[PDB]
Formats: C-alpha cells, structure tokens, sequence
DNA sequence: GCCTGATTCTGTTTATTGCCTCAGAGCGGCGCTGACGCGTTTTCTGATGGCA
DNA sequence: TGCCATCAGAAAACGCGTCAGCGCCGCTCTGAGGCAATAAACAGAATCAGGC
C-alpha cells in the first residue's frame, strides 16, 4: 500500500497465531535483516592500502 | 490449563481460571461440545512449559509441549491429534505423564490393566525422535493406565474397579529394560480391571470416587502394606447406587477437584466439605448427575 | 571478489532384528493369623421452606 | 441456581468371634540379557548459484 507518503507494507497474520513470533521467524529467514560486510581500501600515492 | 480428549482425538487446552468452585450438590456447566456419537476420555491439569509424554496403543512413546496443542473456546470441538503426531491407523494416546525438567536418576513406574507393573530409568527417555520408542510388550487387549516418577525407594497403591486396593513396597520390583513385558503386581478375579495408581508422599488424605457421583476421604495410615501379586482389602462399598469405581487420588487439606462426565459438564468444588470416616463406609453425594451419565475423570487442583 | 542461502555427500549414532542361555519368577502344600460379620449410640446427611 | 432453621432416618464406630488368604518351604522352566549384524535417520562438511 506505498503511496506519495511514504513505504506501507501490511501483512495479515492468522485468527490462531502470535505476531511478534512471526515477526522474529521473517527477521531470521527474509531479507528484513541483512549483514554488511566494511573492507576500506583506497588509493594512496599510488598504491592500494 | 486444562486439557480434555476425545474417543476419536479432538486435543483442546482453555485457562482454568476461567471455571468456578461451586457448592457439593452441583448440576454444573458444559466444557465443550460432542459429535453425534463420541465421548470424552480423560482429563489432565498441568501448566504451559511442561513436557508431556504420550503413551499410544502399541507401547510407543512420543515428547510435546504443552503450548504446542491447539487453543479453542468451549464451544469449539478441537482438531484432530494426528496432525501433530504421526499415530497409526487406529493407534490411540491413553496416557499423559507431566514432566518439569529431566534430572538425577529417578524411575519411571509403569503399569498396564491385569495386573502388570515395569520400571524403568527415565535417563533413556531424555532425547526422543520423531518416531517413537518401544517401552511396553504390551499382549492381546492389555492398555496402560498410569505412570508416574518415583524415587529409590517408595510406595505403591494400585485401585481395582470393585474397591480392592493394594499396597506394597517397591524394592520387590526390579528396574527392567524398554523391551521387556514385566512381573504380576494384584492378583485380579473375574472381569475387574486396574483404573488408579497412587504414590503416597508424606501425611495427607485418599480421596476416591465411583461412577455416580459418591466419595468420600479417609486417612492414610489405616491403609496396610503387604508383599505384592495378593488380594487386596475393600476400600469403598461399591453397593448399588455407587456403582463402580472410577478413580482415586491423594489429596491434602486446602485443594480443590475437578470432575467431568462423559459428556462436558465440568464441576470444581473444595474438599473441606467431604467429611473423614473409615475405610469399608459409602460415602455422599458428589455430583447430581442426571441419568445415562458416568463420571469418568478426576483431577487435583493445587493453590 | 565476497557473503549468503540451498542442495548433495559422508561419517556417526540409534532402533530393530535373530540365538542361546541360565537365574529369577512362578506353582503346590501347610499354620496361622488378621480382616471381615454383629446393635447400640449420634451426629450427621438429606429433604423443606423463607425465597434471593 | 445460592444463603439461613428444621428436622426425622439412618449411615457408622466398637468389643467379640472365626476361617480364607498370607508367608514359607520345596521344585521347575520360560523370558530378560548378552552378543552380533542391518538399516535407517542426524548432523556436519562440501559445493554451487545469485547479487552487487
């Protein structure tokens, strides 16, 4: 349901569930949480650091 | 909580705090509802983060957790249990053993109708598979009907259905394997079966029960110890309007029961009201059940 | 080039199936004992009514 | 369907009396248990697409 104001994504659990455990098992196997991986090389005097 | 089941196997567990403890003589409410043709076969009180064991109709053996059954209201009717087990085609659950945590190196006691007791560790029940272990040789039409944890050295009482009773030391019985059938523990007559297993753990009362609504509450130190595989004493006339007996269960002063026909009508009640007499007396009335009804459960409820 | 999720091996652990024992469990006869029938107390458990 | 009299009728202890099942000897034998072989699962590596 994105619009002008801004991201909006709605998921509808079951009558017979919990939310936060299925909040906690979409963290655990989506994309809702990812890693980053720092590695900082640059150019100095010509030459890789 | 508490949780009921049905003959075909409808699993269903609501909060108890939801039932009241009404007067001695009550009518009581409904707990769920029955198909055309169905009826309850036990009922069990035991809290949420507790392991329970399942023992089925072949001597398999299967671990859950309490919060993992299905929630439903009383008008609900459950779901069917073999979708969290992979049961046979006919294989049934008839025993649930409430277990808080696995630890030291105590027994579990085990015994069958006719007359068949076993012990074993419960260290070998510690880690359970999908599918189940073999824990009884159980022969012809021979189903369990308790178990319970015991330690080195304790005692035993096993019920009949025409009020004989019998107490023995547990040291004669000798800890056994999981394949194993075991010993003779009461010699029973003629079409009478085993249907209770008491522990007695320090001071308290014996509460039983029959089929009508009658019981009544004596003490424990009148009951006597003898050896094991003999007759027992009479501990409940059975009489007529009795009936046969259904149960029976240790209960200390300041607890309540809960009792359940075949069809709903849950009843809760305290246990200052029954009064104490002697072992061979018909007790009062329980529960004005209405006819075509027989209690066929009993439960302890704790403060 | 780097990090992750998904699929495919590979060694380990566990439940189940036969064979043959002996040692512990069960059966038969005997003395003797506890546990179950007897009336009077008694309190106590149902029935009845004020309805609430 | 739940709180108070108010009952009568009768369930239930208790000091005797006996015989019906206990313990205790003998003996006999069938089932746990040790031992070995199979066959599944379980869990850990190892490899392979995919996206910047």
């Amino acid at each position: 349901e994105s619009d002008k104001d801004g991201m909006r994504i709605v998921i509808e659990v079951k009558r017979d569930a919990v939310g936060e455990v299925v909040l906690n098992n979409l963290y655990s196997q989506t994309q809702l949480q990812v890693s980053f991986g720092i590695n900082m090389v640059a150019l100095h005097h010509g030459q890789p650091k | 909580v508490v949780v009921t089941l049905s003959h075909q196997g409808y699993v269903k567990y609501q909060p108890l705090s939801e039932y009241e403890a009404q007067r001695r003589g009550g009518k009581g409410k409904s707990a769920a509802r029955i198909k055309e043709e169905d009826f309850i076969d036990r009922l069990l009180v035991a809290n949420t983060h507790d392991h329970i064991l399942c023992f089925s109709s072949r001597g398999r053996v299967y671990s859950m957790k309490v919060y993992q059954l299905p929630e439903a209201t009383r008008g609900a009717r459950g779901r069917p249990i073999v979708n969290l087990l992979p049961l046979e085609q006919d294989e049934r659950i008839t025993a649930i053993l409430p277990v808080t945590e696995f630890e030291e190196g105590v027994k579990v006691f085990m015994a069958t109708a006719n007359g068949t007791v076993k012990k074993t560790v419960l260290t070998e029940f510690n880690r359970l598979r999908t599918a189940g272990k073999v824990a009884i040789k159980l022969v012809d039409g021979d189903e369990l009907i308790g178990v319970d944890l015991t330690s080195g050295e304790d005692e035993v009482m096993l019920f009949s259905a025409e009020g004989k009773v019998v107490r023995f030391k547990e040291s004669s019985v000798r800890a056994m394997g999981c394949n194993t059938t075991g010993v003779r523990g009461i010699r029973l007559g003629e079409g009478d079966k085993v249907v209770s297993l008491i522990v007695p753990r320090g001071d308290g009362a014996i509460l039983t029960a029959t089929q009508n609504g009658y019981g009544k509450r004596t003490a424990v130190a009148e009951y006597p110890t003898k050896s094991r595989a003999t007759k027992g004493v009479i501990s409940i006339k059975v009489t007529e309007r009795n009936g046969l007996v259904v149960g029976a269960v240790q209960v200390d002063d300041c607890d309540q029961i809960m009792m359940i026909t075949d069809a709903g009508t849950l009843v809760r009640t305290r246990v200052s009201e029954i009064s104490i007499v002697g072992r061979n007396t018909q007790g009062v009335i329980l529960i004005r059940t209405a006819e075509d009804e027989n209690v066929v459960g009993l439960q302890r409820v704790a403060e």
